[PDB]
């Protein structure tokens, strides 16, 4: 009830997370694919018409 | 002995000027055992001898404080105890500007006399205590 | 000595000084200790800085000049020299440019004859 | 696998504490200031006192179990034990002692709110 | 030895930048505090009506819980962080406070990612002004909007108060119900004068008054009030961001010194001590090449 924290064991939850790849880099990835996806939704719109 | 720092680096130029083969932060490797000599030699000595004393102080200046220096960890390696000054207290007013907690007597407690114990246990109490009830906060 | 009284004894930078005796050393065959000072750092120093001091005939002050190599005080020639000062007149440009004159900053300066048992209380 | 855990765990703790020390905890997501006070307690349980430190430490050695030991640890591994707070498993040994030492800690801090109650009443 | 200077350089050009960058946060938020803080000698004066109105005397909970059936906390948090413990003791108040009885309904972005992974059910939604043009009266009507969604029979609108630049405390506005608080003003009408709980003022006269006012005016009385409650409470917490946001910096631009003059410490003493290295290792060559030479006389014949 408190927190549902990742972890290890089966009652936590996912931890998809990589200790290799590192988190610098990581909001300019976020911004880049939220980015390229309403690039790609609009390229759907405009196939269509 | 005002102080050990300097002698070490009276040896170093006596091996140097004879090349012997040097060692780590240019002492020649033996300055432990120029040390360990004179340091051993202070004891507290059985009945058998006298039950007599020699009591050493040496010195030892750090730089930046950093005990991770190769004498100094060198000394504390012999000696049975730490006294360090922090030059933050010091220019901070704190004069003698001893860290507690960076510094330890790892004998005294036995030759405390009984009276002063009580007091030492109580003040450590209290300050081991008030070093995090200092930090804890961060002025909030 | 002969005339009996106090002197002003000023040095361009001893990082010089102390690098020439290493030049010295270094040519004498010497093997260089540390990052490259000479291994008498300290008696050559000292061999200087002690004949620098007051007497019952007189007195020899110095003022010194010191270049710290990348702002570095524990590099050997800083960390010898500082241990035969006694005060430290330090300068800065900020202070200079507020028209301050002489452009001493108080606070990083330091003494140690800020004592009452070498001068008077009320001036400490 | 409790071993394996705490030092994972403890991995994580390392890498968070880049951040800690800069920023604060209050920048933590809520699962990572989790793991945060669990690493804390963590390690601060793995301190306990020992007979020869008797003089430095101040308390009575103890010999923590093997058995007693694995249960503890994974006893704060699966969240079992969060309301116990952190300076409880500062030197101790065994999770009975860490709940002996919160006992203390709470009586003692109540009994200063007490004192300090009536020291504004008479004040 | 060589991976291990250019490490700690990196590191120190890293913390060189970062430290450049957080003064630059510093410099923005101070120019908004200064703008802010002109409400500070202004403040104080717009809510004393209101506080008379809705205002009673201090209610434990345990009854509350019994008495409600859907109470409301609108705890109003921040839209990004470096604040402090604003955020964390908000959430550390209401997980104090958890009923089964409760709903949350927020004011910012920090509220969104927090709450819902402490309180799963209970929390539903946020309000969020991009601070771009100050807040407005209709910003609180859109709270209010948003509020009145519920049936509530209690709003603990939770908030920051700015006392000063180094204390930013928590204050809490307990609104009524509306038919509750119109019940409460016809009981306490009619009867006579008497504060039953010190710092409280008497009201009865402006208890009568609003019993001579219509019905929709005396709704829009609460409404109008309400809403000024809720924006002196975005104000306050508003100028408390702004406020800690400048300590919760320069404590970070105290550490990153720290760890930048730590990593100018070991930088230089790698530096000296690879230099020491190469050095013992050009006159151990040179040392063993010397060792190399024979002391023999080699006589040969000069006749
Ligand atoms: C209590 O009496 C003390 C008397 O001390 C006299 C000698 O003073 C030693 C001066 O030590 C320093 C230490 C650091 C520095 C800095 C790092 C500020 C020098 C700098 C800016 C050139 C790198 C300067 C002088």
């Amino acid at each position: 009830n408190k927190v549902k924290v990742p972890g290890r064991k089966p009652q936590d939850e996912e931890d998809l997370t990589w200790a290799e790849a590192d988190r610098k880099l990581t909001p300019e990835e976020r911004y880049a694919r939220d980015k390229q996806m309403a690039l790609l939704d609009k390229m759907t719109s405009q196939v269509e018409e | 002995y005002d102080d050990l720092s300097k002698q070490a680096v009276s040896y170093r130029q006596i091996s140097l000027l004879l090349r012997r083969p040097p060692g780590r932060e240019a002492y020649p490797g033996d300055v432990f055992y120029l040390h360990s000599r004179l340091l051993e030699r202070s004891a507290m000595m059985s009945p058998q001898k006298g039950s007599g004393s020699l009591t050493s102080l040496p010195i030892v200046e750090t730089l930046s404080n950093d005990v991770t220096a190769y004498i100094v960890t060198n000394v504390i390696s012999i000696t049975d105890g730490q006294i360090y000054l922090d030059a933050k207290l010091f220019t901070g007013g704190q004069r003698p500007a001893v860290n507690i907690g960076l510094s330890v007597s790892r004998v005294g407690s036995s030759a405390q006399n009984k009276a002063m114990k009580k007091v030492g246990g109580a003040l450590k109490m209290l300050m081991g205590e008030y070093r995090k009830m200092a930090g804890e906060q961060t002025s909030g | 000595d002969e005339a009996g009284q106090d002197v002003l004894l000023f040095v361009d930078n001893v990082f010089r000084f102390t690098q020439a005796n290493s030049e010295v050393s270094a040519l004498l065959g010497r093997i260089p200790a540390a990052v490259g000072y000479q291994p008498t750092l300290a008696e050559d120093l000292g061999m200087l800085q002690e004949r620098i001091t007051s007497t019952v005939k007189g007195s020899i002050t110095s003022v010194q000049a010191v270049y710290v190599p990348a702002d570095d005080i524990t590099d050997p020639a800083p960390a010898t020299t500082f241990s035969h000062l006694d005060a430290t007149t330090v300068l800065s440009r900020s202070v200079a440019e507020a028209g301050i004159y002489p452009a001493v900053e108080p606070l990083e300066c330091a003494s140690r004859i800020m004592d009452p048992d070498a001068i008077d209380v009320n001036h400490y | 696998n409790v071993a394996m855990d705490i030092v994972e765990m403890l991995t994580k703790y390392k890498e968070l504490q880049d951040i800690i020390a800069v920023l604060g905890i209050d920048e933590l997501s809520e699962e990572d200031k989790l793991i945060v006070d669990r690493a804390r307690k963590v390690a601060k349980f793995m301190s306990q006192p020992f007979a020869v430190a008797e003089v430095f430490t101040g308390m009575k050695g103890y010999y923590v179990q093997l058995e007693d030991c694995v249960s503890d640890f994974g006893s704060l591994l699966m969240g079992q034990c969060d309301n116990i707070p952190e300076m409880a498993f500062y030197m101790v040994g065994g999770l009975d002692s860490v709940k002996e030492k919160a006992a203390k800690m709470a009586a003692e801090a109540a009994a200063m709110r007490e004192r300090a109650r009536k020291a504004a009443e008479a004040k | 030895g060589g991976g291990t200077i250019r490490f700690w350089r990196e590191k120190l050009e890293g913390y060189k930048k970062y430290h450049q960058i957080v003064k630059t946060i510093k410099m923005v938020t101070l120019a908004k505090y200064r703008q802010t803080v002109v409400r500070t000698r202004v403040r104080d004066q717009t809510l004393r009506y209101t506080r008379k109105a809705l205002d009673a005397k201090t209610q434990d909970d345990q009854e509350v819980i019994e008495k409600s059936e859907c109470l409301l906390y609108v705890p109003i948090t921040t839209n990004r962080g470096s604040c402090g413990a604003l955020n964390t003791n908000m959430v550390r108040y209401l997980q104090e406070v958890e009923n089964p009885k409760m709903t949350i309904i927020s004011v910012g972005k920090k509220a969104l990612d927090a709450m819902t992974k402490v309180f799963q059910d209970t929390y539903r939604r946020t309000i969020l002004n991009d601070m771009k043009q100050a807040m407005s009266f209709q910003f609180a009507a859109y709270v209010l909007e948003h509020m009145n969604t519920v049936p509530w029979d209690r709003a603990q609108i939770v908030y920051n108060r700015y006392h000063g630049a180094a204390s930013q405390k928590l204050a809490i506005f307990n609104l009524p119900k509306f038919e509750d608080w119109k019940q409460k003003l016809e009981e306490d009408s009619a009867g006579d004068g008497k504060i039953e709980e010190d710092g409280l003022l008497q009201s009865l006269p402006m208890k009568t008054a609003l019993g001579e006012l219509e019905e929709t005016a005396v709704e829009d009385f609460y409404n109008f009030h309400s809403c000024l409650a809720v924006l002196n409470a975005v104000s306050e917490n508003e100028l408390s961001e702004y406020a800690a946001r400048i300590v919760a910096v320069e404590n970070q631009l105290g550490n990153i010194t720290g760890l930048m003059q730590l990593a100018d410490y070991t930088y230089n003493k790698t530096r000296k001590e690879l230099i020491t290295a190469e050095l013992l290792e050009i006159i151990g060559t040179m040392t063993a090449m010397h060792a190399g030479k024979k002391v023999g006389l080699k006589k040969t014949e000069f006749w």
